[PDB]
DNA sequence: TTTTTATAGGCCAG
DNA sequence: CTGGCCTATA
């Protein structure tokens, strides 16, 4: 099975087309991108017929079963689409997709969207003999680091030349929201028939609108970057994400970090991160937050987040989003 | 839901005025958790449900009874709260008022059995007051309470009260005795603990219960010497923290009695533990920490939704501040 | 044909009610030189005459022998009105309808004049509850009303009417009911429905009244239940959970002279005879009045001590004014707190202890 | 029958205060530079209602559009009773749903029945649905030639920006202590009504700077003064007491001495005075002479009677003094309810004041 | 109406909005269309004017341009309000998904005048699940004769999946002087008397809208009796001050007693919630507090009251703001007892005033 | 790996 | 007019 970036998959779908095309993945853009790059390919080869359908644990086995049917021979080529459940492939439908593995034809072609899949949902029978006939797109979001490179790639293939701080300044604005990121360079091509994109003339061309996950602050706390996290809770806000969320996602790891500081003289640093289960790549970033913070400025973090639960839970108060740009702060000194 | 010997004679003088047909239609009866007033009202709602009742007595084999007696009686509303949850809302006391304008699906009297009002809402509390002032005819009111004080200001003043004292302390250790086997410093605890009420007393020997304050009393041996009162945080930190805390509280105020000679404590089983406490925390820090479990607690019962495990967490830290010297000590407010 | 005091007795003509001498007086007096206002808002603590004057306003306006002041309740309107059953007073549980599709329902049917009354009388009830939505509803109309249309609302809790709701209506303050307003009225009940009494037992009836006729008749109902037929002083007091003067007394004092293993012992003995802990208090707080009085004028303490009246003067004369204040605020403070700490006991220990470790100074 | 709405101007000339309102408008019709969209602001009682009406009233005025309606041309009189074919009132806190607003905008394009402009007048328009104000938008910002919207609310914080950039905001001021005497005064001699001139200053004050909140308070001061607008009678409705017995018993509480205080509470008591109520007046005095301290100017104009004697106190005591004994007389409120008997709760909190008292504190043992 | 009147009908009359225009431009000019254009930005920066220009420049009897001629039969059609081919949908009033079906019934059939047939669907935030959904079928596959321009001014609640399928235009606020300048040359048009600081007065108080701008004006010029002056214009800005709250921390902060219980008097007529007064002080403190911590501490959010906010910061002891904090909290857990909600708030400042650290109050 | 609750008001498709 | 869905307020 293929696997493929969604950059790449232009140029193995010009090779051979292949009876299935799996796009998995979470960020909106590289699945329409990917989708259409597909579709529009198919069309191209004899394909009329084009069949989409959303695959809830709603679909009935009279909704699978008008599906198999769907495919009969010899009807001019016909491109069969499905949609998948947050979950992914359950016990229903992991059967299901059995019963159309077997099913191919030069004729259908099988394109299915959705998110990652876990691992042995991967390697459940039916998609492993799919294997050799697939292709399997990733559409993972690049993330803060791998983000730049996903830029300056597409700048080039829109023959753009992006400076190194242009590169900076769109990867700030954009970050987790790539379809803006890419109507950005879009903008920026009928801006400037150049193609030179200066830090300045791109400077005067954007907005701010970036996607962050909870997740993303409380890292930016651990790590000690407070501007990040200003803006990570600024974004949070225009977004309109449950405050509660926030308070809940903070606390897991702040309970955890006052509960590894204390044992942290007893037990050497990193047999408590083995104690605990603690991710592997979330390990460094952790001892850099235990290293910075105090066993008091722990507790303080503490007592403030829990007088701004009850401000919240009880009170009913407005305060919370200031209360926690200043939380915020005081985890970063 | 039990019946307990001590229920007798309140439930003979309440029936009474009913017997007469000068029943009051609103009764607020108050009691302690597990001193049987669930088992009261049964009784009262029973013998005003039946149709051939044998003075007192509710006969058995009447229509109404059976039904009673099969769940099901078009004419008995319980009012407590949806499974999940633990609040009574308004929604659920409007069916009840409506369809008590209903004539009496089997032509009977009404009765209307309030789990607990405190766990009315405050809209589900408004909501009751007009059909409770002023209800259809032959339509009766039973509501329970730990503490009336709680209840909103309208509502009491449409009942009438009725108080149903525990029995005298060594009756119900007789009694005890008799349910379990434990020392009888043990049960003196237990039902001290539980304000009196035995059964509340019996059921911390039922359950998972005594087991976990031998944990919480464990524990709490370690962290007083040793100052590690976070520690103490695997023990309160689970559903049933409002309870364990209020085992904490009665520890830290047996110490404070010690620190005064007084002749009862509460937990009279563990004199050792009160004494380690009074030994190792000034009076100022006893105190102050018996302020701050008990506000916890409150909070914890009363706030709809609040996170036990960061609340208790932040006690925790936040006694062990207090044991520093020269911090500055909480002192009630208003 | 049996209903509670509390009920029956619900005052059917003005000349029946007790107190609220301004409210009647206004509306006698509007209601008399012709000024009738649309919109009569009636507020005050839990039984003090809210709703039972609503009541009495609305016969008065549609009594058959005319607009009056003083209305007979022998026409079919004012006995229909008695009994509910009346069609032209329109009367909402706003704390039941509290929802805005129901209050747009009472207004699309305000337009239409009354079946057989003079007015059309909307008595809206417990409209504290009525939803956000709702009060905005009414405001129009409410300024408004069509010239055969009447708003009578009556509230406990008038704090939570928008300002916007006030501004439109004669807001009525129906002022909590005396002591001896409250013993008077309880007399003259027990006296009609012939039960026998005994002089101090209404006193302490009325005093636990807390300023409120319904919770008066309701304690007495009470009383008569628990008493056996009888309304005496002996059974009221148990009932109620009255103090024997000296325990209490013997607290303040053990209490100031920091004498712990007694101010505990002492409240155990109390316990055992089942007092009511926030009387304890209460009493408590009114002999550290007394206290903190005599030491401004020796004259302050009453002929009613006689018996007390040693301890309390050297309590006067040993203990510093300031830390008096203290020991009161303490309590205070203790008795607020209570109902809120695991046990009533638990919370007068907790009380009692923080309040002992007062007394040295430096 | 009933002040509040019996007096309602009916027009520019009768409505008070709000010249910059008022003003504007005027300046602006006959300008000929008139608006689609007039947004109406301020507290409750305050004219918006009112006000609207009259734009409305002069907009489609017989004579021309003129700030100075004739009262009298069947449009003018019409809209008076509320009957006019081309005003329509809309009650938007029963009209809230996007389905109503719809049915407003689907008859906008038809053309009035009798007058020049077909005017909506959208009152308390801040209950309108989310969706019911965007469904008002487009036609709001490009109406046609004869409509006009005269929008009006007590609260515009409520209304989303789309909305409000979209029309002119008048945002009316609430009024004076003395705006409001001099209507009650003007209302109560052409009423023909007894009244004492200071009772009339008790009311423009208890009246928190409403209008109708004035003309409801003094209806039932005539009813509860039988017919008579009388000191008494308004200081008893109100729960004032006139004013020396409280002020006498701040005095005598600066002063340390506790015989006076303690008698001037047993003379507040057979007259049964309100006990929260003394201590209000109590802490309204403590105010308005630390207030008096800072900006002398600033002693009211009601205490003319009591103003030797404030003057006075504002001199002679040290302002940390005085937010000592509010401090003090404060947290006495605070504990009033639970005091044991609400008397003593206040007697007690006089004994706090003179047992912390700072300048001459009782007497140690 | 000003707003109205001076509706750009020449893409050289817009103010700013450089960025989306000169896109624009290079698009139609360069061959460069794309199916679908959404355009955002707040009230009153341009959003439905440029879509209206979109138009004529698509459609010009010229040709497509970036420099539409307003003059053709088809750009006076459109400037006046009825162009055969110009269907604009208000999406707010019709956004049930009967009615957008029959919307796109006609998509089909093709342009009875023009060049395209040019849907132009406007505040489109408000249509439903199943309004987009009807409409997402015919952005997928767009027919030739037709493009479509959205607008809303929240953009944030339509789905991704249309997000992705329109070129989208974010405009900005109008600056200060962006605004200031369009004031004046409409002003002078109009032919109406301004002082140069009256101009500069509006502008600021605009908050970055030339709506809010030119009904700003239109009323100016109503308090002015047809003069724009500063004596006039500061006048009726001041009737409508939000301020009230962040100008008593300044005044509080210098001990300017009247300016501080004037203030106070001022929140009364614009007839503030005193409770409410208090907490957004106690907010601006917090705020300010921690701009002392980092700069990036101020919002995306409080550009207007910002300048103001960083001297703020600068010119006072952080000591000193904890000082005044703990008083505002007190008098605000005091304010239900104070006697006057009112008295309540000014007893709290004249707290705040005699116990001010840097320039005390006087005592006799 | 992402969360308070009780009551209310409201919009929409079919 | 139902069931799904969203939202605001306390
Ligand atoms: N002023 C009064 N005079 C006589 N009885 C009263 C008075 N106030 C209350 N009551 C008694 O209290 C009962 C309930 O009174 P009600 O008028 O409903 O009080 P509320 O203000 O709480 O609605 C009445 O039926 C009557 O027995
Ligand atoms: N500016 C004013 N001039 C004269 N009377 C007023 C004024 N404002 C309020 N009133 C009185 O209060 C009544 C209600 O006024 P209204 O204008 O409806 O206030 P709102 O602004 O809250 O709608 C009026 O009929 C009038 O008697
Ligand atoms: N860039 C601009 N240039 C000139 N006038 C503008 C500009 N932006 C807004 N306006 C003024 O505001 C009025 C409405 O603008 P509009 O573009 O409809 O705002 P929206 O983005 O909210 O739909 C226009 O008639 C114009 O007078
Ligand atoms: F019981 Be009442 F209506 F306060
Ligand atoms: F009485 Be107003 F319209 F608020
Ligand atoms: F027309 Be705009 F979005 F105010
Ligand atoms: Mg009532
Ligand atoms: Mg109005
Ligand atoms: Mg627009
Ligand atoms: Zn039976
Ligand atoms: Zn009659
Ligand atoms: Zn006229
Ligand atoms: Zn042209």
């Amino acid at each position: 099975m293929i696997r493929l970036y969604p950059e790449q998959l232009r140029a193995q779908l010009n090779e051979g087309l292949r009876a299935a095309y799996l796009l998995l993945g979470n960020d909106p853009l590289l699945l329409q991108e990917s989708q259409d790059a597909v579709r529009q390919v198919a069309a191209a080869q004899g394909f009329e017929e084009h069949h989409t359908f959303s695959i809830d644990p709603n679909t009935d086995w009279n909704a699978i079963f008008s599906l198999c049917q769907a495919m009969s021979l010899f009807a001019s080529r016909q491109t069969l689409l499905l949609l998948l459940p947050e979950n992914g492939p359950n016990a229903a439908i992991n059967e299901q997709l059995l019963t159309l593995t077997g099913l191919l034809h030069d004729d259908l072609l099988l394109i299915v969207r959705g998110n990652k899949l876990s691992k042995a949902q991967e390697n459940a029978a039916w998609f492993t003999a799919l294997a050799n006939r697939s292709v399997q797109v990733t559409c993972q979001t690049p993330e803060q680091a791998q983000l730049p490179r996903w830029v300056a790639a597409r700048a080039k293939q829109l023959n753009l030349e992006l400076d190194d701080a242009a590169n900076q300044v769109l990867c700030y604005c954009y970050e987790g929201n790539l379809l803006a990121l890419a109507q950005a360079l879009e903008r920026l091509s009928l801006l400037w028939p150049d193609g030179k994109l200066t830090l300045p003339r791109v400077e005067q061309a954007v907005n701010d609108a970036a996607h962050f996950t909870p997740f993303h602050w409380v890292d930016a706390l651990l790590m000690g970057k407070s501007k990040r996290a200003l803006h990570i809770l600024q974004q949070l806000r225009l977004e309109g994400s449950e405050p509660v969320i926030l308070l809940r996602t903070l606390q897991r790891e702040l309970l955890l970090l006052v509960n590894l500081k204390r044992q942290s003289a007893h037990t050497p640093l990193r047999a408590l991160f083995d104690k605990h289960r603690v991710w592997q790549n979330r390990r460094g970033m952790m001892g850099e937050a235990l290293n910075r913070l105090s066993q008091t400025q722990l507790r303080q973090a503490v007592q403030l987040l829990t007088r701004t639960e009850l401000t919240l839970k009880q009170d009913y108060g407005q305060s919370v989003w200031a209360e926690l740009e200043g939380l915020s702060l005081l985890l970063c000194h | 839901m039990r019946w307990y010997p001590w229920l007798r004679p309140d439930f003979e003088k309440l029936v009474a005025s009913y017997q007469a047909g000068r029943g009051h239609h609103a009764l607020l009866i108050q009691a302690l958790p597990g001193m049987g007033d669930d088992a009261l009202i049964y009784a009262l709602s029973r013998y005003l449900l039946c149709q051939q009742p044998q003075g007192h007595k509710s006969c058995g084999h009447c229509r109404g009874c059976q039904l009673m007696q099969a769940g099901t009686h078009p004419d008995y509303y319980t009012l407590a709260p949806e499974k999940g949850k633990n609040t009574l809302g308004v929604d659920a006391v409007r069916e009840v008022t409506e369809k008590l304008n209903e004539h009496a699906r089997l032509g009977g009297a009404k009765v209307v059995w309030v789990t607990d009002a405190a766990l009315l809402t405050d809209a589900a509390a408004n909501a009751l007051l007009k059909t409770l002032e002023e209800p259809p005819a032959e339509t009766w009111f039973f509501l329970a309470t730990r503490e009336p004080e709680r209840l909103l200001a309208t509502l009491r003043s449409r009942c009438r009260l009725h108080y149903l004292a525990p029995p005298p302390e060594q009756y119900a250790v007789t009694w005890l005795s008799r349910e379990v086997t434990m020392s009888q410093d043990a049960l003196l605890a237990a039902l001290r603990l539980s304000a009196g009420s035995p059964g509340a007393a019996l059921a911390l020997f039922q359950g998972d219960n005594w087991q976990a304050r031998e944990t919480l009393c464990q524990a709490l041996a370690y962290s007083v010497p040793s100052g590690d009162w976070y520690s103490l945080l695997a023990a309160l930190n689970h559903e049933q923290a409002p309870a364990r805390l209020h085992w904490l509280a009665t520890l830290l105020m047996d110490a404070l009695k010690r620190h005064h000679g007084a002749a009862q404590v509460t937990n009279v089983d563990v004199p050792g533990l009160v004494a380690e406490l009074a030994n190792h925390l000034s009076p100022s820090r006893l105190q102050a920490i018996l302020g701050d479990v008990c506000h916890i607690r409150e909070q914890l019962m009363s706030v709809t939704g609040i996170n036990r495990e960061l609340l208790i967490t932040d006690l925790l830290l936040r006694i062990e501040h207090y044991l520093q010297p020269g911090v500055v000590l909480p002192v009630p407010h208003l | 044909s049996y209903q509670v005091l509390a009920r029956k007795w619900r005052p059917q003509t003005f000349a029946d009610v007790v107190g609220q001498e301004h409210v009647l007086t206004a509306l006698a007096n509007g209601l008399s030189l012709g000024r009738i206002h649309h919109a009569y808002l009636f507020s005050g603590t839990r039984g003090v005459g809210k709703t039972s004057i609503a009541r009495l306003l609305a016969k008065g306006l549609n009594c058959e022998t005319g607009i009056t002041a003083t209305p007979c309740g022998v026409c079919d309107n004012c006995r229909e009105i008695e009994q509910g059953r009346f069609v032209d007073l329109i009367e909402i549980d706003a704390a039941s309808r509290t929802k805005v599709e129901d209050t747009r329902d009472l207004l699309d049917n305000v337009q239409y004049a009354p079946a057989r009354g003079r007015f059309k009388v909307y008595l809206i009830d417990e409209v504290h509850m009525l939803s956000r939505h709702s009060f905005n509803a009414l405001l129009k109309t409410l300024e408004e009303p069509p010239e055969h249309v009447k708003f009578l609302l009556a509230t406990a809790d008038p704090q939570k009417l928008p300002v916007t709701i006030l501004s439109r209506c004669l807001q009525f303050h129906l002022k909590a009911l005396d002591v001896e307003q409250i013993r008077h009225q309880l007399e003259h009940i027990l006296n009609e429905e012939h039960i026998a009494h005994e002089p101090r037992a209404l006193q302490l009836l009325a005093r636990a009244a807390e300023g409120s006729l319904r919770d008066a008749l309701s304690l007495t109902d009470q009383a008569i239940a628990s008493g056996d037929g009888q309304v005496s002083t002996q059974a009221v007091s148990a009932m109620l959970g009255t103090l024997d003067d000296d325990q209490a007394l013997s607290l303040v004092e053990a209490m100031v002279e920091a004498n712990g293993e007694r101010v505990m012992a002492l409240i155990n003995e109390a316990a055992a005879r089942g007092i009511e802990w926030e009387a304890l208090l209460v009493e408590m707080l009114g002999l550290l009045h007394r206290i903190a009085m005599v030491q401004l004028s020796p004259a302050a303490l009453g002929n009613d001590m006689a018996a007390i009246e040693l301890r309390m003067r050297e309590l006067a004369r040993t203990i510093p004014p300031t830390d008096i204040q203290l020991y009161y605020q303490t309590l205070l403070i203790g008795r607020k707190e209570l109902p809120y700490a695991p046990d009533r006991r638990m919370g007068v220990e907790m009380t009692l202890l923080r309040a002992l470790a007062f007394h040295p100074r430096m």
